[PDB]
Formats: structure tokens, C-alpha cells, sequence
RNA sequence: AUCCAAGGAAGGCAGCAGGCGCGCAAAUUACCCAAUCCUAAUUCAGGGAGGUAGUGACAAUAAAUAACGAUACAGGGCCCAUUCGGGUCUUGUAAUUGGAAUGAGUACAAUGUAAAUACCUUAACGAGGAACAAUUGGAGGGCAAGUCUGGUGCCAGCAGCCGC
């Protein structure tokens, strides 16, 4: 009878079977082990601030050849070194080194076929300033 | 809590006070006295919320500090004095009298009383016992302790008390086929005749009551109060006569009292 | 620490955002009735949804039940009072064939145009919001007033408004003052 | 065109506060919000009482105007009005005086400076005046 | 521990050099007006009297917050002097007149030039909001206009404070006495001296 | 770019109307002015 | 961890405001006991409990940014077309013209309130609105929207997914 017990005094076997088989999910296992509270670089938050250590010319080769513009940051809350993408600025003229940056998440899945990376994070603010309004020229950036 | 409380928040009020939930932030916590906290009615609510005589809180204080309001013959000066069931409220300068009787919906209602009816007061005997130097006494539903009763008075008997002297005038013993008002619980405010007494020793007793329209309901023994006989109540009953109506009957009555 | 004051939402976001037949039907409704938002349609959809849920969960109960007859008569009578449900259709079955246009026709928005007090539906909303229209004696300037049936023989102009009463407005007497000064000049 | 009409709803005689309490309706076509003073005069002359024994408050005009609703008291004498009314409404009526006070921060700091003084303080005043003179 | 150890340059009792450069951006605004409306809410008016006669560089100890401020007012014609005064500051105060606009050829060029050469922590300051009509119902409109204008060039602040009131001026004084400024990278890599004798 | 100090609101081709007039305009542009291009209601066509 | 004449002496804001630190992340060192209640020897005194206002795009409700005409011009349709022209509509435009309506805002006053601010009323001003100027994201497919022009094509076939 469908390989599972159907007796009317068998609720215990059913719920122990569910608690054993829910560890095969992905979100459950990340969620009840405290994965984000231990090893994820944001520590389970939606944003983070950090200090720019480097500007990086990452390369995406195949099948799209592009020069990815990234930034190696050291986060303030953790002491954690994270590279992150910065959009829409070909010059990175709003970014210098040793500036403070508000980062968010970024869902690009890079490919394995040509060693192209998808870094996990985008730049939202530099030096307190909205990077969008910089690139759309609605504010000016204080340069320290 | 590190000691006894002194406040009562406005959501934690008994719902049968009909207090609005956005007037202020609290409700008047009733004092210690003749009635239970949960089922009392303090004087501030009866002056302001139901008789509309006082607009503010301090107008209640101004009226009560002029000794107009008597609760069961005596003048009270407390804002939150627990006036409860079967009690007599007397306004001399207004020349009005009120008996606190539950409505059919389970809340206290305004109820005008003649001077002859205002002289007495009923009370359910809650314990009879033999106190010091061997004197018997009864203790009623409001806390009144009366020495030297009739020996036929047992527990649950309703006793008539004349408010002038505070003596036992006469009484009714708890017999089947008597007129009974209901004090607590879901069926609160109904007037009926008890069919019989169901008895569970070691636990809670139960009472089957049958109303004027032959509906039958069941309460515990705690929620029972005896008034009188069939068609002979010792007090004057409010309008509606403790008769529980269905919602359709009430709706039809409301639109039948609308004929321009 | 008080009573946490209650509130609710009133519109409902549709499930799929781009759906050509739905966009066309909504815009036909807006054109026939002079709306401004899709939210003004979603409000009527949400109210009709709650009414249909009340209906179809009272239908599962058997008849001659006091809850069904009670709440059904309350619902049906309340719909008849606003003229959304007609006189013959006073059953629970006909409130489920009751559609959005039946609600949307009963607006003050619509009833000003339909009584011949405005030239356009857009002109009807304009005369509403510029405080020109009274129901009995009280002036209403919300187009979503949802005229109850008995209130139909009271919609007119206001005694405040120049169309219905007292002195002509700002531009009118301004131009009259310029005419009188220029005739004096 | 106008004629200010005054109606009294919900008329209650309260002998416990020695007064009469009611609802003031004012029909005022072509008028804005017929003031408290005129209502005190006209209720004093309808109910045949002193103006100082007549109070009105809590007014609000309906949407669109032309009608206002408030609350109205009329006492049995002027002295009963004096002894039962709140003091702010007496100051509104000119029947008393605004009691000029210090600010509340001032009096709290005054009280807390007084709390550090046990006794009259003139003993301590003499001793500190002597030691400053020392 | 590290956050307290990074305040050892700023005990204003001995080696503290909290340099504030006060730049009015409109010539109908006096810099000593701003300085006096600041130091009057410190309630030590001897400093206000001793700052009058002929000085540009002030070495002030405030015993309230126990801080060592160093006030510089730039020459308001030599634009090079304005640049040189702001590139040594730890704090930059921006005066905004409530009546005359910031000049597109003079004031805006100060803002953009100091900003593009790099500013540390700054404060926006109004001193003539009561030179507008005395009702605050119209003064708040001018204050919000100046705030929205200053938001364009500087989004790190949203309160452009009024020196007419004790509240906002004491707030600005607290800021200048306590708060640690953001560091300008190029100058802190090479070391810098301000020097009296 | 940067708006001037005078933000005190108190004391070219024509614009598109806002809100409900814009919905009125769209109702004219889709259902009063029927534009059948090659058997279809074509919106935003180029030179054709 | 505070003062100090060095002997000694004081300390607990996870109460209301407010500061530092921390961080993606969070308000005024305002007014008042008039409400609602509470405490006391008590009607009166007291209450950062609480109420009021500021700040506040946390959410939530309602809904301004325009509405009518006449002209022409281009059409379309309705019937009379023998042809003209006889009216009924409905469009489109023409930064063409006309007379209207009204609040945003300002404000005598009055209401409001403990005192105010604001709201509801209301004298007197207040628009052709070529600027009392509606934005935010898109226009390969998913998924509504380009068969358009220029530059790019050495920072560029490109980037939730597929990608050309």
C-alpha cells in the first residue's frame, strides 16, 4: 500500500519519516543549521559596508569576451575580503580605493565553460552617495 | 508583579462595561468591597457611561463629594465603589432609585425602582456556619454577614434584607419549581423555572432551567439565584423579562417597531 | 500602549501583470466610466471577491438554517439598497452572476452623468470634485460615493454652488469687475 | 438672506450638578461658524438665565458648512457655574483669570533643589554667609 | 578598545588640532556672524570678545566638551586661499544665506572645487533664516530649499542647521567638539603641520 | 542640471496630460481611433 | 567609571528626552495634567503613566495635475444624394480662439485646543496651466511595448534565464 504505513495509530512513524526526509531539501538544511550566521560573508543580512582595497580587471572569456570591472573590498563588520561587481561605470570614475561602499546581493550565475565568474555582489553606494544618481548625474560625489 | 496591582488597562476591562477602546488608555479599577472585581460595576461607570450625568471623570468626583449617591441606604464617596447585582442606588436630589439587574444581553441596565421596592434587597446565601460563642450566621452574595437566621435557612437560599435595619425579613429555600435568575456564564440574564437539580458529588452541580417560552438550558449551581414564584417575583423585573430571543425574532421586532 | 488601531487594504494586485485581454477590458471599463487608476478597478474586484466568498460559503449550508437565512437576507437587502442587485434577483444564486459593471454603474461618478446633470462622464467627475453637487443637503465630492437607491431622487446642485444658487464664482465676478472698470475707464 | 436658527437636542436636567445639558444645533446659511459668545447670549435669553450661567463648547462645522453642532450647559445660578466649571473654560469666558505660573521645568528643578535642604535653611544661610565671610 | 584608542589625537586638553574652516558661500553673509552665533551657545563670551580685532587663525579650548578647535576663515576674494584653507581642515562649515542665492560663478565654483579636491566631514549652516519673514511658516520653506539644494552637492547631510536657535547651534558645536571626521586619503599619507610660531 | 537656490515655489512640444485625462487619451488612442495596420492593431509603427 | 586641597567622597538611563560606540537598520535634551486613570492626610497636591505638537513616503484610507464650447481643416457614419447641400453624432489636429469652474497656496475672522498647530467653515487674493510642468522602470523571448534614426563595433554579442 504505497510503501508507507496507513494504520490509524501510526502518526509517530509518519512524522519521524518527515523529519528525516526534510534534511534532503536545500533551504531547510541551510536554514536550521545556521549556515548564513556562520560562513556567508554578509552574515545573513541584505546589505553591507566595506572599504575598497583594490580595483580589479577580471576577465570573462567564453563565449562572451568582456573585461569585468570589479572591486576587492574588506568588510567593516567582519574583517572579510570580498570581491564585488560595480555596474554602469566604464571608468569607475566614481570609485577610488580606500572608500566606503554599500554592497548588496547580485544574482549572476557565471559559467564553467570559459571560466567566466559571476561574483555575488553589486555596488549600491560609494562614499554615502547613490551610485545610480552619480551615473545618471543627479548628485555630485565628495571625493574623500 | 512584586505586590498587589493598582491599575486596569482599558482592553483588560470586563466587556460588559461597554467602554470604548479609544477614549483613553485605562479603565477604573474597582476597589475592594462587596463584589467581585470581574462582575462589579464601579460608580464612575454608572454615573458617566450609563446615566450621562457626568461628562468627565472629575464630575463624578464632584457629585460623589456632595453625598447625593446612596448605595444600599449608605452614602458612598468612592469613585470606583463596586456596586453589583441586586444593589440599590438612590439619587435624592434627582429622586430616583435603581436596582442593578442584568439585561438579557448580560450587562447591567438602568432600572427604575419605587420607594417601597428600594427599601429591601435580595441575597443568595453563600455560606451558613456557627461562629464564636455558638451563634449561627449567614453570609450572602454581597458579603453581608447576618447573625441569628431562621434555622431552616440552608445554603443557596435567597434571603430578603430590609435595608433600614439590615435584618432578615423572610426567605425562599432552594426548591424545584421556583423562579430563578441566572448569575454567571453564557446564559446570563435569563429568567426561568428550575426543572430539577442534577447532583455530581465531588465536582460541580448542574441545574436545568426552563424559561417562560419552554426553552431549556443548563447552568452550574454557582450561577443560580432564586427570586420568587411562578409569575410572582419578589422584585420588579426589567423589560424583556429575561427571555432569550433568536436574532431573526429581534430583527423582525425592530422593523416592526418602525411604521413612521 | 493603546488599542492598536485597525485598518485594511482595499484593492488587490492581479496575479499576472501582462495579459492583453485583461488590459483591454480594464481600459474599456476606464473609458466607459472615467477612472484614473487600475486600482480603482481592483477595489471593485476585491469587494466583489469578498461578496462572492460570503455567498459561496453560505451556499454550502443547507436551507432552513438560521445562519444562512439571516446573513443571506442581510446581504441581499444590503445589495438591493444600493441598486446593484435588482428586485427580481433576491436570491443567493443571482449574486454570483452579479458583475463589476453593476457596481460601477451605481457611482455618484456615473449617476451624475446618467441623470443628465453633466455633459460628460469626465465632466461629471469634474462637477463632483469642484463641490457643485449635493445629495439632499450634504455636499459630496468623492466620486466613489456609491449612490444608494433611495438617494437617487436627491442629487442636484448645491445652494453654495453658482450653478445651483449663490453668487457667481471667482473668474465670473473677476471678469464682471474688469468689464465694469473698463466701462468706467 | 441668513437667519441663524438655534435648536437644542438631548435636553437633560441635571440637578446633581445644578444645570441643564444639551446639544446645540446651529443652522447658519451663508454664515461661517456662529461664534460662542452669540450662542451664550441667545441661550441665556431663551432659557432666561444669566450669560455667566451659560456655557457652550466643543463645536465643529459639517462638511460644506451651513450647520454646526456643539454641546451646551446652562446652570441655575452664576455661583454654581463658578463652582462647577473647569478653570480653563472660566478663563475662556472672562469669568476668572488665567493664573500666571512658572514653567514646569522650572518648578521641577525648584522642587529638586528644595529636596537638598533639611530645615528652614536660614541656619544654613547664616553659616554659609559666615564661612564666605571667613 | 580600538575605537577608543583612535580618539587619542582628540583629547582637547594638551595634542588636539580639530581644524574647522568656515566658508560662507554668499557675500551677504559674514563669517564672524557665523562664528559668534556658534560661540554664543557655548556661553563663554570672553572667547567671543577675544576673537574680534585682527586674526584669521584661532586656537580655542572649549572647557565644556574639553576640546581644542582651530578656526580658520578664508580670504573671500582669493579663491586659491579658499582652496588652501579647506584642504587642511578637519571640518568644513558651509554658510548659506537665506535671501541671496549661492553664486553660480562664485559660490557654486567654491562648492564644486572644494568637493572635487576632497572634503572631510562638513556641516551645512544657515545664519540668515530670520532675515526672512519672522514667521517660521515661511522660514521653514527657505530652510527646506537650502537643504534640497545642499543635498545635490552633499548627500551625507540632510539637516542644514540654523544658528538662530540654541538647539541647532549647540548641535553643530557638539558635532565639532566630539565627532571624529572622515579622513582625506592623500594628505594623511604624507603628514601635515599647522604651525603657530 | 542642478536646480538653483530658488526652490520656493510658494511666492517646446506640449505636455502630456496627467492621470485620468491620460487614460481618456489612451482610450481614444486604442478604441475610438481604430488603427488596423495589415489586419492587426499595430501600436508604435515606424515608417510604413 | 566620577570629583579631589590626596586625607577622602560619590556611582548605576533594559524609564522620558538626549550623546558615544555599533551597525543595512531606527525621532525632540518641546508643551501639559484639559482627557484616561492612579497615588496621598485627599474634590484642590502630584504623575516623562498618559495626552498634545515636532520629526516621520513603516504600513493604511480617500483622490488634484483639467472640463466645456464655438470655429475651421481632414475624415468617417446616419438617412434624404437627382449632384449640390439639409441637419444628427464621433474623432483627429490647428503651442486657433471663447467664456466658465475650482483647490494647492496666502489670509481678516470664527471654530478648534489647557494654550496652540492642523482639520472642517469663511470675507479678500490665487492658472491658459509655452512651468501652480508626475515619476519610476522598460520596448528580442518569457512578458505589454521599435520593420525608427544617429554614434558605436580600440570599455564592445551585452550581464537574473536563453542569448542572437
Amino acid at each position: 500500500g504505497k510503501g508507507k504505513p496507513r494504520g490509524l495509530n501510526s502518526a509517530r512513524k509518519l512524522r519521524v519519516h518527515r523529519r528525516n526526509n526534510r534534511w534532503a531539501e536545500n533551504n531547510y538544511k541551510k536554514r536550521l543549521l545556521g549556515t548564513a550566521f556562520k560562513s556567508s560573508p554578509f552574515g545573513g543580512s541584505s546589505h553591507a559596508k566595506g572599504i575598497v582595497l583594490e580595483k580589479l580587471g577580471i576577465e570573462s572569456k567564453q563565449p562572451n569576451s568582456a573585461i569585468r570591472k570589479c572591486v576587492r573590498v574588506q568588510l567593516i563588520k567582519n574583517g572579510k575580503k570580498v570581491t564585488a561587481f560595480v555596474p554602469n561605470d566604464g571608468c569607475l570614475n566614481f570609485v577610488d580605493e580606500n572608500d566606503e561602499v554599500l554592497l548588496a546581493g547580485f544574482g549572476r550565475k557565471g559559467k564553467a565553460k570559459g571560466d567566466i565568474p559571476g561574483v555575488r555582489f553589486k555596488v549600491v553606494k560609494v562614499s554615502g552617495v547613490s551610485l545610480l544618481a552619480l551615473w545618471k548625474e543627479k548628485k555630485e560625489k565628495p571625493r574623500s | 508583579a512584586r505586590g498587589p496591582k493598582k491599575h486596569l488597562k482599558r482592553l483588560a476591562a470586563p466587556h460588559h462595561w461597554l467602554l470604548d477602546k479609544l477614549s483613553g488608555c485605562y479603565a477604573p479599577r474597582p476597589s475592594a468591597g462587596p463584589h467581585k472585581l470581574r462582575e462589579s460595576l464601579p460608580l464612575i461607570v454608572f454615573l458617566r457611561n450609563r446615566l450621562k450625568y457626568a461628562l468627565n471623570g472629575r464630575e463624578v468626583k464632584a457629585i460623589l463629594m456632595q453625598r447625593h449617591v446612596k448605595v444600599d441606604g449608605k452614602v458612598r464617596t468612592d469613585t470606583t465603589y463596586p456596586a453589583g447585582f441586586m444593589d440599590v442606588i438612590t439619587l435624592d436630589a434627582t429622586n430616583e432609585n435603581f436596582r442593578l439587574v442584568y439585561d438579557v444581553k448580560g450587562r447591567f441596565a438602568v432600572h427604575r425602582i419605587t420607594d417601597e421596592e428600594a427599601s429591601y434587597k435580595l441575597g443568595k446565601v453563600k455560606k451558613v456556619q456557627l461562629g464564636k460563642k455558638g451563634v449561627p450566621y449567614v453570609v450572602t452574595h454581597d458579603g453581608r454577614t447576618i447573625r441569628y437566621p431562621d434555622p431552616n435557612i440552608k445554603v443557596n437560599d435567597t434571603v430578603k434584607i430590609d435595608l433600614a435595619s439590615g435584618k432578615i425579613t423572610d426567605f425562599i429555600k432552594f426548591d424545584a419549581g421556583k423562579l430563578v435568575y441566572v448569575t454567571g456564564g453564557r446564559n446570563l440574564g435569563r429568567i426561568g423555572t428550575i426543572v430539577h437539580k442534577e447532583r455530581h458529588d465531588g465536582g460541580f452541580d448542574l441545574v436545568h432551567i426552563k424559561d417562560s417560552l419552554d426553552n431549556t438550558f443548563v447552568t452550574r449551581l454557582n450561577n443560580v439565584f432564586v427570586i420568587g414564584e411562578q409569575g410572582k417575583p419578589y422584585i420588579s423585573l426589567p423589560k424583556g423579562k429575561g427571555i432569550k430571543l433568536s436574532i431573526a425574532e429581534e430583527r423582525d421586532r425592530r422593523r416592526a417597531q418602525q411604521g413612521l | 500602549p493603546r488599542a492598536p488601531r485597525t485598518y485594511s487594504k482595499t484593492y488587490s494586485t492581479p496575479k499576472r501583470p501582462y495579459e492583453s485581454s485583461r488590459l483591454d477590458a480594464e481600459l474599456k471599463l476606464a473609458g466607459e466610466f472615467g477612472l484614473k487608476n487600475k486600482k480603482e478597478i481592483y477595489r471593485i474586484s476585491f469587494q466583489l471577491s469578498k461578496i462572492r466568498r460570503a455567498a459561496r460559503d453560505l451556499l454550502t449550508r443547507d436551507e432552513k438554517d438560521p445562519k444562512r437565512l439571516f446573513e443571506g437576507n442581510a446581504l441581499i437587502r444590503r445589495l438591493v439598497r444600493v441598486g446593484v442587485l435588482s428586485e427580481d434577483k433576491k436570491k443567493l444564486d443571482y449574486v454570483l452572476a452579479l458583475k463589476v459593471e453593476d457596481f460601477l454603474e451605481r457611482r455618484l461618478q456615473t449617476q451624475v452623468y446618467k441623470l443628465g446633470l453633466a455633459k460628460s462622464v469626465h465632466h461629471a467627475r469634474v462637477l463632483i470634485t469642484q463641490r457643485h453637487i449635493a445629495v439632499g443637503k450634504q455636499i459630496v465630492n468623492i466620486p466613489s460615493f456609491m449612490v444608494r437607491l433611495d438617494s437617487e431622487k436627491h442629487i442636484d446642485f448645491a445652494p453654495t454652488s453658482p450653478f445651483g444658487g449663490a453668487r457667481p464664482g471667482r473668474v465670473a465676478r473677476r471678469n464682471a469687475a474688469r468689464k465694469a472698470e473698463a466701462s468706467g475707464e | 438672506s441668513d437667519a441663524v436658527t438655534i435648536r437644542t437636542r438631548k435636553v437633560i436636567s441635571n440637578p446633581l450638578l445644578a444645570r441643564k445639558q444639551f446639544v446645540v444645533d446651529v443652522l447658519h446659511p451663508n454664515r461661517a461658524n456662529v461664534s460662542k459668545d452669540e450662542l451664550r447670549e441667545k441661550l441665556a435669553e431663551v432659557y432666561k438665565a444669566e450669560k455667566d450661567a451659560v456655557s457652550v463648547f466643543g463645536f465643529r462645522t459639517q462638511f460644506g458648512g451651513g450647520k454646526s453642532v456643539g454641546f451646551g450647559l446652562v446652570y441655575n445660578s452664576v455661583a454654581e457655574a463658578k463652582k462647577f466649571e473647569p478653570t480653563y473654560r472660566l478663563v475662556r469666558y472672562g469669568l476668572a483669570e488665567k493664573v500666571e505660573k512658572a514653567s514646569r521645568q522650572q518648578r521641577k528643578q525648584k522642587k529638586n533643589r528644595d529636596k537638598k535642604i533639611f530645615g528652614t535653611g536660614k541656619r544654613l544661610a547664616k553659616k554659609v554667609a559666615r564661612r564666605n565671610a571667613d | 578598545l580600538d575605537s577608543i584608542e583612535n580618539r587619542k589625537l582628540f583629547e582637547g586638553k594638551n595634542g588636539a588640532a580639530k581644524i574647522i574652516t568656515i566658508v560662507p558661500l554668499v557675500n551677504d553673509l559674514d563669517p564672524l556672524d557665523i562664528l559668534y552665533k556658534l560661540l554664543k551657545c557655548a556661553d563663554d563670551e570672553g572667547i567671543m570678545v577675544q576673537e574680534v580685532d585682527s586674526k584669521r587663525i584661532f586656537n580655542v579650548h572649549i572647557k565644556k566638551f574639553k576640546s581644542n578647535l582651530k578656526i580658520i576663515i578664508p580670504d573671500m576674494t582669493n579663491f586659491l586661499n579658499i582652496l588652501d584653507c579647506a584642504k587642511v581642515a578637519d571640518f568644513v562649515v558651509f554658510g548659506l544665506s537665506g535671501v541671496q542665492e549661492v553664486d553660480e560663478e562664485f559660490g557654486e565654483q567654491i562648492i564644486r572645487a572644494l568637493e572635487l579636491q576632497g572634503i572631510a566631514s562638513y556641516i551645512g549652516v544657515i545664519s540668515n533664516l530670520s532675515a526672512v519673514h519672522e514667521k517660521e511658516k515661511f522660514q521653514l520653506d527657505v530652510k527646506q530649499s537650502l537643504e534640497s539644494y545642499f543635498k545635490h552637492f552633499f548627500p551625507s547631510e540632510e539637516r542644514v542647521y540654523n544658528l538662530e536657535k540654541n538647539s541647532d547651534a549647540l548641535n553643530v558645536l557638539r558635532t565639532l567638539c566630539q565627532r571624529l571626521p572622515r579622513s582625506i586619503n592623500w594628505r594623511d599619507n604624507r603628514g601635515y603641520v599647522v604651525a603657530d610660531f | 542640471m542642478a536646480k538653483v537656490h530658488g526652490s520656493l515655489a510658494r511666492a517646446e512640444k506640449p505636455k502630456k496630460p496627467k492621470g485620468r485625462a491620460y487614460k481618456r487619451l489612451l482610450y481614444t488612442r486604442r478604441f475610438v481611433n481604430v488603427t488596423l495596420v495589415n489586419g492587426k492593431r499595430r501600436m508604435n509603427p515606424g515608417p510604413s
